[PDB]
């Protein structure tokens, strides 16, 4: 290896709700190598499933390769000067729906490195922030409590617990997907009994997709 | 454009050899550098072995790279296995256009210790009852193995209608979470004496019941 | 006559 | 002037950039003829990559276009001939 | 910038040439690092070359040299690159 | 001899 | 200044 | 602007 | 092969006589091939011996490899510009006494083509013109006649009869390397007995290595 | 350095097949590309086979190259001999510096007709008696084998002193000529009454005599 592990770092941005038949720029931002000698491959992974070679391109962007899948609608990019990678994807459809990564690639098809990957959602249906309610503690010495984050779309949902000054003993459900294309998580945290009436007990829910922050106040 | 074959489930106790095939249809195998990729619970891929049988800083002599012509597959082996190495494994290949990743296999290492469901029954808040809506939320964790059955009850009778529940999911402790929903209308709610959550593991049955105020 | 040089020409020539 | 585009294990074909507002005015640009490279047996070997050498060179301009008075001196990538990779290093 | 020198068949070596009389004053030129080519086995294999690839580049001089009036554009040869040629063509 | 104008570029 | 081009610019300037 | 005097070369 | 049989002219020049101690450089002009893209040798024969690499060159010119035996006396070099290749060979011996070939390599040691050689003779040995004598004919209808060309240094003499008109019957003879250091060669002709009285019969008899050339009449 | 052991003399009949060796000492022959030349009497060498086993357009089928490291040696082949087949061959290599040929094999084929020696014997000419010196001229040509024994002989005395004699050459018929010189003082040659070259040539013996006017 030329490189020791962890100095190639890949950080994909992009991502986001569209409508099929709409357009989407994947950037992948490239350091600790020698961009311009590598070539670039973009990844997917479609929510539960495996993963499913999209694109490649050369070092000197001269040669691009393409899935049948994706082939006359995706195009693949590069500005070595900036040492970013990038992904023009149109006419996006369901099945174009995943997770997608960027890849450093030793020879054509030899992937060496991955980036963090960035949430591509091809949907008909309009963002939608969610609604949080309390879950109120009640019949140890330890209450459970919780919110209850109701109707959001799309994924994902980041639940923290008094502006992260409450990290242990909280459990972060994996969401639901309602038969209405909606989703739903729940949000729990052990504490005291002791501390009802003392703490204030605050979850804070982000939802970047519609751009909503909902902090709710959990009462006994 | 081919495709590549990998079995869908591995299994094995600590300390002993497993092996995760990789067969390629179109075109000869012996002609394309083969990679292993691991990946672990919502995380990124990370590589395993690259061009058949090389081992990147930092990966284990326990996993090594093998290719056999004679039947056009690549392997994957894992000796002195470690409860670590339970995840999703991925061959890799390519030909002079393509690049295809195989099916991915999921590993088990057999002898994990069993563990019963902690279950926790939250009903419908006055704020969800002020939006005129009502939820109850069933919330599973601590299990093993993650295979779970979710019923539940008005009163005694049993209710089919308006619930959604989660696929079990590892948790940070190695352990299974899961998650069931009961959307109600205020009306059914309040109508009805007590509801419950009966959660079924490995033949044994927990439950936990909630009443309107 | 105009001539367009690069920055990196001109530092050279002073 | 040179075979060795010919005799190389990552071959190249010559491609003529054809430009009269620039100086030089034809630039023979190499561009690789195969992904891999040609192995010890005479065949195209996918164990390897055929990739294209590249040299910021100076050239000199018009500019703009067709204009006598104005002229513009700037460095260009181009293609020089092409090496044979391997992802495996030592 | 790049790392083809070090990945290749035909791996190079960059030389610095320094001349404060010319534009560009510093030129990175390319030595072969072997005779042979490193084959599928890591190797420095002798049935074939590591060959320097050439391009002809143009430079300013300040001809005569230190002088501050007087100046020169002329082309140089400069290595850019190696790469592997074989006695065997297919 | 001409007369040369010389400006620089970024 | 004095500068010194090839005969091959010199006949591109034509 | 500077007074440039160019000749050729061979 | 990237070139047809025949293209590749290699023609070497420079060869002669030179004092032990002296220098010489030898010059082998080539055509039919990209020169600049050929490693070029040099091969030599000393009389009635074998082949042996003296000097190698690749094309660029960037890197020389010589026999041990010529080593800090010999340096190959070339004008890519003029397609030609050089040997300057200082501090001359006895041994570098040889037929010198030019060669063009495929890769550095396969050579494929080959000049057609230019003498070297390293010797104290003053040069040397023939002197030319009749050597007349007497006792079939067939008679012999020749020239003796005797005590030339160094090799070669080439001998004709009448201008080249007459060919057909003419045998010349191998040289003969005396004790003096000096060499001698016969050259003989067959004619009709008839003829002698009619017919003028000259030997035209060229030494280059002394600027000589002698025209004996050799009469009955 | 290092350095190519090959035969001096390789003789076959015509049709039939011979082989030359070529042993390198130093270094592993198979590391590096063995070239086969052939070498005509006062010709530039031309290639036969370059590479181990390539061959120029223009070199026929009969001649093959092979090589085997088990001996550390190349070998060249020549099925269906002809007369045209009759040089001087020679093997070649490198190493990473160095490039050096074999002592060369000299090609024989057996089955060649006998030739009996035409031997014209000349008397000095008077412009070299002038000069004060004296050279009687013997010339042998058209024999087979050029195995040749050249005695002179002043009257019936033998005599060894003022004898020059060439190593027999091939011609362009294929067969032979050599040349024999005794260099006297005129007055040797006045005193004697006559001289005499005798030539032997597979047991028989050609003599010529010239005498002083």
């Amino acid at each position: 290896n030329l490189y020791f592990q962890g100095e190639v770092q890949l950080l994909e941005s992009g991502g986001g709700l569209v409508q099929p038949g709409g357009s989407l720029r994947l950037s992948c931002a490239a350091s600790g190598f020698t961009f311009s000698s590598y070539a670039m491959s973009w990844v997917r992974q479609a929510p539960g499933k495996g993963l499913e070679w999209v694109s490649a391109i050369s070092g000197s962007g001269g040669s691009t390769y393409y899935a049948d899948s994706v082939k006359g609608r995706f195009t693949i990019s590069r500005d070595n000067s900036k040492n970013t990678l990038y992904l023009q994807m149109n006419s996006l459809r369901a099945e174009d729906t995943a997770v997608y990564y960027c890849a450093r690639d030793l020879i054509h098809g030899v992937t060496r490195n991955w980036g963090q990957g960035t949430l591509v959602t091809v949907s008909s249906a309009s963002t939608k922030g969610p609604s949080v309610f309390p879950l109120a503690p009640s019949s140890g010495g330890t209450a459970a409590l919780g919110c209850l984050v109701k109707d959001y779309f799309p994924q994902p949902v980041t639940v923290s617990w008094n502006s992260g000054a409450l990290t242990s003993g909280v459990h972060t459900f994996p969401a639901v997907l309602q038969s209405s294309g909606l989703y739903s998580l729940s949000s729990v945290v052990t504490v005291p009994s002791s501390s009802l009436g003392t703490q204030t007990y605050i979850c804070n829910v982000n939802h970047k997709p519609s751009n909503t922050k909902v902090d709710k106040k959990v009462e006994p | 454009n081919f495709m590549l074959t990998q079995p869908h489930s591995v299994s094995e106790s600590p300390g002993k050899t497993v092996t995760i095939s990789c067969t390629r249809s179109s075109g000869s195998l012996a002609n394309y550098y083969v990679q292993w990729y691991q990946q672990r619970p919502g995380s990124s891929p990370t590589i395993v072995i690259f061009a058949n049988n090389q081992r990147p800083s930092g990966v284990p002599d326990r996993f090594s790279g093998s290719i056999d012509s004679s039947s056009n597959s690549a392997s994957l082996t894992i000796s002195g296995l470690k409860t670590e190495d339970e995840a999703d494994y991925y061959c890799q290949t390519y030909d002079p256009y393509s690049v295809v990743f195989g099916g991915g296999t999921k590993l088990t290492v057999l002898g994990q210790p069993k563990a019963a469901p902690s279950v926790t029954l939250f009903p419908p808040s006055s704020e969800e009852l002020q939006a005129n809506k009502a939820t109850l939320v069933c919330l599973i964790s601590d299990f093993y193995p993650g295979a779970v059955t979710v019923a539940w009850k008005a009163d005694s009778s049993p209710v089919k209608a308006g619930v959604e529940t989660t696929t079990p999911s590892k948790q940070s402790n190695n352990k299974y979470a899961a998650s069931s929903y009961l959307s109600l209308t205020p009306e059914q709610w309040k109508s009805h004496r007590s509801y419950s959550c009966q959660v079924t593991h490995e033949g044994s049955t927990v439950e936990k019941t909630v009443a309107p105020t | 006559i105009h001539v367009t040089i690069p920055a990196d020409l001109w530092d050279w020539i002073n | 002037s040179s075979d060795y585009y010919d005799r190389s294990t990552s071959p190249w074909n010559l491609h003529r950039n054809e430009d009269p507002e620039r100086y030089p005015s034809v630039i023979w640009e190499a561009k690789c003829r195969h992904l891999g490279c040609i192995n010890a047996d005479g065949n195209v070997d996918y164990h390897m990559n055929s990739v294209p050498i590249q040299q910021e060179i100076l050239v000199l301009r018009r500019e703009p276009p067709h204009s006598p008075n104005s002229f513009r001196l700037e460095k260009i990538l181009v293609s020089v001939g092409c090496t044979c990779v391997t992802p495996i290093v030592h």
